[PDB]
């Protein structure tokens, strides 16, 4: 009253394979219980057949218990099958390639969690979790595997830890490919590919094209006009690329745009003000901690002639209004004195020529240039009479860029002076 | 020779009508003398108010107070009438008048950490108004700190005075060494050196250095099946020293790498793990979890811990039976007045297990005493005939099984039949 067997069987196995042979009864017909696609038993004191073959994996579960039949008390014996694996499945991951991110510049020890394979075979020909391997992409050296096991039978977890040194301008990304074995008479394999892409830090500071800037600007440029262009470029990426241009000191007529970097003239210049500008310009990246570059920049005035010059005299007395001279003065005596002040340099006002008008242009008195190069002296070149010319009204002229070659852009500009001479003796 | 040329000198900020000088020492030597001195000077680039000029002796006092600031030397030609030009010029000294000065008595600078070495800032200079040696020079650092870390290299900026720039030496880590109260010195030329001081304080920014990490590698547990779902399980802790956001620690759950992860959920900033639907032991053996934290702020540090809760069961699932009859179809019957010591039935008890496998005794209701129980391995049961079954005015019987849970507690569980004739 109690008998019970046990079979077993491999999976996928051709229909008809004999599993066992369930023990008889002499003069008894046996047949199954309820009806099901896998098993079919000879009545003729026979055995069990499979009649499908069957893949183990998609079984709900893998012992499957089966009642026989009998002739007349239709005594029943049971029985169990046990269907194993073979390993026919090989190690999978849940996702073939995925995207993990490094911060670059960091020390060792850095590392991030990945996934672990699994596969559907049993324990014995399941994943081996201690023979994962990275067999390509890392041929420069820079990770390594770190397999951290449950004490849980179920459970496993994989590491990629990185050896520092990690740096984004020198390789910012790095492909992959992981080797996992299941551990079965059939060692069968399995990959999964890591797209290991890199963060970029401000680590690089904006630099410049050129160390020294120098640039000539006419003091008549109005504002809004160019003065010169900096350039700077900057090694990171996206955020810390981003350059912002500004004058270290823009206490100075000039102005700086933050992104093109074009200095352009904000008020109008003078080239009598001050000659040149010796300035500093910066270049600041937007990252998370900002870093700055600077260089030098010159930049020269260069002067026209927009201030005109005059003559002012100094004669016989002081506190007067009009000159006097004695009439008896003798030939070679100084009278006044042409003092021609100009205030442009002579570079943009070349040669000054002075001229006499509305006088005595007449050798009534010579006038004469003086070893001082603008001085010139007014002396009496001739003896004269008081009732015939008791009086004089001359004038002189001065012309900036005069004696120019034709057609030149630096064009004349004069004004004229009088004085007057009284003999009074 | 017929003219000459003579230089001066006179120092600042002397009382007026001070002498400057003599235009006959200009003559060549020799000349006659001149009844008057005739002046010419540049104008508006001139003399002006700043000379007083005696025209019938030649002598020069100042005409002011005398400022160097605004004009350093004057040049003028005096002439005499007889012709002979005596080129003359006066240079102003400069004495120390101005001393130096700092536009911030207390200045404050800010620095990130980690920064590199030699990397320099600039600082806001100490003008001179007195050019030339008596202003300019160099700045000497006193502060705490200067001889490790922060070295000073002065550099001329424009118009040539010196900007002193703080270059960067040695380590910086706000984590140890916040913050540095330094002090700036500041001299100039002179026999009498005129001084200025300043202090600086230099702070340290923080940056995401270190991340978040934990208190222990791995936590364990031991919860029991059908736990409170509002009940706690256990709280992680984890630490980040920097400042700011980069100091908050917000607590999260990995849900790829955690198997087992569904019933669980874990407080953001506490790091109180709480389950939120109870778990069966008969369903799900052991749960593998894997915890994290944020390193709050833009591009935030990674953390990680492991979580690791074993569970025991308790009896609370009820047993499970299958009943299959054997007399001819598969449908209950007997025959009329069937056989004694015959069998009609087969019954097969299971059961979500843990301690005693199996092992349930079942409970067949009586069947009027015509029928009885019997037993294989204690885990299949059958059903016999007895008294031959004669029918005596009866047709069918209702018959019901009863499985008794083996547990602490009392587990039953119904399945009724009909058997007819
Ligand atoms: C003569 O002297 C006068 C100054 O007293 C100069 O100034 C001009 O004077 C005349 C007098 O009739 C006026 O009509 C003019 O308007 C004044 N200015 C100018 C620019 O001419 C005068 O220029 C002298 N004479 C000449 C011929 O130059
Ligand atoms: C059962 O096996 C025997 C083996 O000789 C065979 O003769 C018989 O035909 C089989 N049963 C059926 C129904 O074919
Ligand atoms: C990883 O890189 C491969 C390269 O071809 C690409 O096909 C794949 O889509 C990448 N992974 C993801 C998640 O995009
Ligand atoms: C932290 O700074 C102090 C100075 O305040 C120094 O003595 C100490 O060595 C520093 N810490 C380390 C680990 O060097
Ligand atoms: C850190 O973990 C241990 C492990 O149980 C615990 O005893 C301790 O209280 C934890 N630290 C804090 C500050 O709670
Ligand atoms: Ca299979
Ligand atoms: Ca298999
Ligand atoms: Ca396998
Ligand atoms: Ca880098
Ligand atoms: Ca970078
Ligand atoms: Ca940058
Ligand atoms: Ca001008
Ligand atoms: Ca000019
Ligand atoms: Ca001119
Ligand atoms: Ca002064
Ligand atoms: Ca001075
Ligand atoms: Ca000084
Ligand atoms: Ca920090
Ligand atoms: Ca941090
Ligand atoms: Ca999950
Ligand atoms: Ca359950
Ligand atoms: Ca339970
Ligand atoms: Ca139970």
């Amino acid at each position: 009253a109690e008998p019970r067997q046990v079979f077993q069987v491999l999976e996928e196995q051709p229909p008809g394979t004999l599993v066992g042979t369930i023990q008889t009864r002499p003069g008894f017909t046996y047949r199954l219980s309820e009806s099901h696609a896998l098993f079919a038993i000879n009545s003729s004191t026979g055995a069990l057949y499979t009649t499908s073959t069957i893949d183990r994996e998609s079984l709900p579960s893998d012992v499957i218990n089966l009642v026989v039949l009998s002739s007349a008390p239709t005594y029943p014996t049971e029985v169990r099958v046990l269907v194993r694996d073979l390993n026919d499945n090989a190690p999978v991951f849940p996702d073939p390639s995925i995207v993990v991110t490094f911060k670059e510049d960091s020390s060792s020890g850095r590392q991030v969690i990945l996934d672990t394979a699994t596969d559907s075979d049993i324990g014995s020909n399941g994943v081996d979790h201690r023979s994962y391997r990275i067999i390509r992409g890392n041929e420069a050296g820079r990770f390594r595997l770190d397999i951290t096991l449950n004490p849980s039978g179920e459970g496993a977890f994989l590491h990629l830890v990185s050896k520092g040194g990690l740096d984004r301008e020198v390789t910012p990304q790095y492909q992959l490919l992981v080797e996992v074995e299941d551990k079965g008479e059939p060692k069968r394999r399995g990959y999964l590919q890591v797209n290991v892409t890199v963060q970029d830090i401000n680590d690089n500071p904006p630099v410049f094209g050129s160390s020294h800037y120098q640039a000539g600007v006419p003091e008549d440029a109005v504002v809004g006009s160019s003065v010169l262009q900096v350039a700077a470029a900057d090694a990171d990426e996206g955020t810390n690329a981003d350059i912002r241009y500004r004058l270290q000191d823009e206490g100075t007529p000039f102005q700086m745009d933050p992104e093109t970097g074009l200095i352009t003239v904000r008020e109008p210049l003078d080239f009598e003000a001050r000659r040149q500008y010796s300035l500093t310009v910066q270049a600041m990246d937007r990252g998370v901690p900002s870093l700055t570059g600077r260089a030098e920049a010159l930049i020269q005035l260069l002067d026209v002639n927009d201030n005109d010059p005059v003559v002012k005299f100094r004669y016989f007395p002081a506190t007067s209004r009009y000159a006097s001279v004695d009439e008896n003065a003798q030939v070679g005596t100084v009278v006044a004195l042409l003092t021609v002040t100009d205030a442009d340099s002579p570079a943009a006002n070349g040669n000054i020529s002075v001229q006499i008008l509305g006088g005595n242009e007449q050798r009534h008195f010579e006038v004469q240039s003086s070893k001082v190069p603008n001085l010139s002296l007014i002396k009496v070149a001739s003896a004269l009479d008081r009732e015939r010319i008791p009086s004089y009204n001359l004038t002189v002229s001065v012309s900036d860029n005069y004696g120019a070659p034709p057609g030149a852009a630096v064009q004349a500009r004069s004004s004229v002076a009088s004085l007057v001479i009284f003999v009074n003796d | 020779p017929q003219a000459g040329s003579l230089d001066l000198q006179i120092d600042e900020e002397q009382p007026a009508g001070t002498l400057i000088g003599d235009i006959s020492a200009g003559l060549p030597a020799g000349t006659a003398a001149p009844l008057m001195y005739f002046i010419s000077a540049q104008e508006g680039s001139g003399v002006g108010t700043d000379l007083a000029i005696d025209e019938h002796s030649g002598v020069v006092r100042t005409a002011r107070v005398l400022d160097r600031e605004q004009r350093d030397r004057y040049r003028f030609t005096a002439v005499t009438p007889d012709g002979a030009t005596v080129e003359v010029t006066v240079r102003v000294a400069d004495i120390n008048d101005h001393a130096p000065a700092f536009p911030q008595a207390r200045a404050a600078l800010q620095v990130p950490e980690h920064t590199a070495f030699g990397t320099r800032y600039p600082l806001e200079p100490a003008r001179d108004a007195d050019a030339g040696r008596l202003g300019t020079q160099g700045y000497a650092l006193s502060g705490d700190g200067a001889g490790e870390t922060f070295r000073l290299e002065t550099r001329p900026g424009p118009d040539g005075t010196p900007v002193p720039e703080l270059v960067v030496t040695g380590e910086l880590d706000r984590e140890n060494r916040s913050h540095y109260m330094l002090q700036l010195e500041a001299y100039d030329g002179g026999s009498p050196p005129r001084r200025a001081q300043a202090l600086l304080d230099v702070t340290l920014l923080d940056i995401n250095d270190h991340a978040p990490a934990f208190n222990q590698s791995r936590y364990h547990a031991v919860v029991s099946e059908s736990l409170a779902p509002g009940s706690p399980v256990l709280q992680v802790f984890a630490s980040d020293a920097d400042a700011g956001v980069n100091g908050a620690v917000t607590y999260e759950i990995n849900r790829r790498q955690s198997e087992g992860d569904g019933p669980f959920s874990i407080d953001a900033h506490t790091g109180l793990l709480q389950l939120e639907r109870p778990l069966d032991f008969e369903q799900r053996r052991v749960h593998e979890l894997v915890v994290q934290a944020r390193d709050g702020g833009a591009h935030p540090e990674l953390g990680s811990a492991f979580v690791t809760v074993h569970v025991r069961d308790a009896n609370d699932n009820q047993p499970s039976m299958t009943v299959i009859f054997l007399s001819a179809d598969g449908s209950p019957q007997v025959s009329e007045a069937a056989p004694p010591g015959q069998l009609v039935a087969r019954i097969s008890v299971s059961d979500p297990d843990d301690g005693d496998f199996a092992h349930v005794n079942v409970s067949l209701e009586g069947g009027e005493g015509h029928f009885a129980l019997s037993t294989q391995d204690s885990v299949i049961y059958l059903v016999c005939v007895a008294r031959r079954l004669d029918r005596e005015e009866r047709d069918a019987y209702n018959l019901r099984v009863t499985a008794t849970d083996s547990g602490s507690p009392p587990l039953r569980a119904e399945a009724a039949f009909v058997l007819h004739v």
